[PDB]
């Protein structure tokens, strides 16, 4: 961070992949920012969407909360306002908040209870309101969900850069390198333009 | 009026207003009067005002209600009273209606309110419209207009359904939609609790 | 059961629970069997268990309700359900009683709930206590006890009468006083809105 830095409007953020039979879900930010502000949550999400768009998949984003659209003072307002910012920045993308978790990932719950929601087809990008929720969520899916989880990976830096954990296994080190290489190629291509 | 009530009670405030103008009327018709009262309404008005600085103010006010009412087609403003079974509200409606101020619309069970109307022996308003929320035709039209207003403020479709089931929110929505011209409530509930729906 | 229902629907989860144990019972009685099932109840329990690692848990639970139930006189915990016209609560209760878990007390207008019991073709529970708050004898004893618990927290004698008229508060107060052993609601209301009176 002290040497490479981030690009314009960047935020340093740790991201995971949850792998299912069909889709995968993207989790963030799980290592870096302790209690991210609304502006920050919208940026975490936007980056996560450039990343999912890279794999040719339509990104669907939920600002997670303990509430279904309360806008109430506190976390819900931060996340609701967060989504509002994120749409302000990329209007082609399906982004919403605030909403609970299950309300996110399941398009059926969404159409039954909040048919007004701009998010349909179930979320594929989950932004957390803070670090407690995201680290506990990802490590809990990994241990109980019995769906497979890779990461965490680093995002938002000017150049291809990535941090491992000490607990990282060899598999982890090699796929982590893969992403590093790719983002590097993506950097070169952004350069070409 | 009957075998046990033949003459108005000694402490009846109406007494002055009813007898005095007829005494002046007789003193004039028989011609022993030396100064003529023409506007009978004005005489009575000043008779009322004659006791209470507020009354004259309120009397001026009502005069202004009638003034712009009769200038816009003789129409009376529709006013919603969510508390249709409220004793105090019924008793007020009583004195109100002979004043032709507004068209009162009460809320509650169509019969539990005429039950309370007949219970207070106040037949002045046997015919003022009384509406139960859950029964009104525009009811779903209403629950959705609330929904869009509060679906992002912690309300899903179900809670907006019961919330429009509350006479208060019902009054307010009625007003908002022009299905009523005004509302007044809270003779039963706390100022805060009653203001929140509005 | 009738002319339009002669056989259990193909998809009854009870089928197995009812048929398989009697098949085994027959095979043991007819002597073609080489292993004997003794704990019949256990057998059925395992049969339910077949789908549901949670289902097994609630069954452990129920066996354990029956266990201290039968130790204190077979007495069942009295439980009040304030939302007595809730489709879901009623339908749940149905399955609840034949498991002899609790003695259900519903809240609302007695005939407006027996209407919904007859409306749901759910005769399982034709004999459960149905109580209107305002009508119950301890009502006033209750509004007084709410009064002193909350008069210095924003409640006059009137507001306590009208809040005790809310089935929720009526329920909770039933519980606090020992007129019931517990309560459950929030099948109709927001989590918060339903947790506060408690």
């Amino acid at each position: 961070l002290q040497t490479i830095g981030v690009y314009k409007e960047g935020i340093p953020a740790g991201l995971n992949f949850v792998l299912l039979e069909d889709k995968f879900l993207v989790l963030a930010d799980t290592t870096v920012n302790l209690n991210p502000t609304a502006e920050q949550c919208a940026q975490i999400a936007l980056q996560a969407a450039k990343i999912v768009e890279y794999f040719g998949i339509e990104p669907r984003v939920a600002m997670l909360s303990y509430s279904n659209f309360s806008g109430a003072e506190g976390t819900p307002r931060k996340m609701k306002k967060a989504a509002e910012i994120a749409r302000s920045l990329r209007p082609d993308l399906m982004i919403e908040g605030d909403m609970q978790a299950d309300t996110a990932v399941n398009p059926e719950i969404m159409e039954r209870l909040f048919p007004f929601s701009g998010l349909k087809g179930g979320a594929n990008v989950l932004v957390f309101p803070n670090l407690e929720s995201s680290n506990i969520a990802y490590k809990l899916i990994q241990q109980i969900g019995k769906a497979e989880v890779i990461g965490p990976f680093l995002t938002g830096v000017r150049r291809s850069a990535n941090v491992l954990q000490r607990t990282t296994t060899v598999d982890g080190i090699v796929n982590s390198v893969v992403f590093t290489a790719l983002e590097a190629q993506y950097i070169k291509e952004v350069l070409k333009s | 009026f009957g075998r046990d009530y033949l003459i108005p009670k000694p402490f009846d405030t109406r007494v002055l207003l009813w007898v005095a103008p007829e005494v002046a009327k007789a003193a004039m018709k028989s011609g022993v009067a030396t100064r003529a009262i023409e506007d009978w309404d004005q005489y009575r008005e000043s008779l009322e005002a004659l006791q209470g600085p507020s009354k004259v103010f309120i009397r001026s006010a009502i005069n202004r209600v009638h003034q712009n009412s009769a200038a816009n087609g003789g129409e009376l403003p529709r006013i919603v009273f969510p508390e249709g079974t409220s004793t105090k509200v019924l008793k007020a409606l009583a004195t109100l209606v002979e004043e032709k101020i507004c068209q009162p619309i009460l809320l509650g069970y169509p019969e539990r309110v005429k039950e309370k109307i007949k219970a207070l022996d106040i037949p002045l308003l046997n015919d003022v419209s009384i509406v139960h929320p859950s029964s009104h035709p525009k009811y779903f039209s209403f629950v959705e207009k609330l929904y869009s207003l509060r679906q992002r403020k912690g309300i899903n479709l179900g809670e907006a359904e019961r919330l429009m089931a509350d006479p208060n929110y019902f009054a307010a929505m009625m007003v908002n939609q022009g299905e009523a011209d005004g509302m007044v409530s809270g003779s039963s509930i706390n100022y805060a609790d009653a203001v929140r729906p509005i």
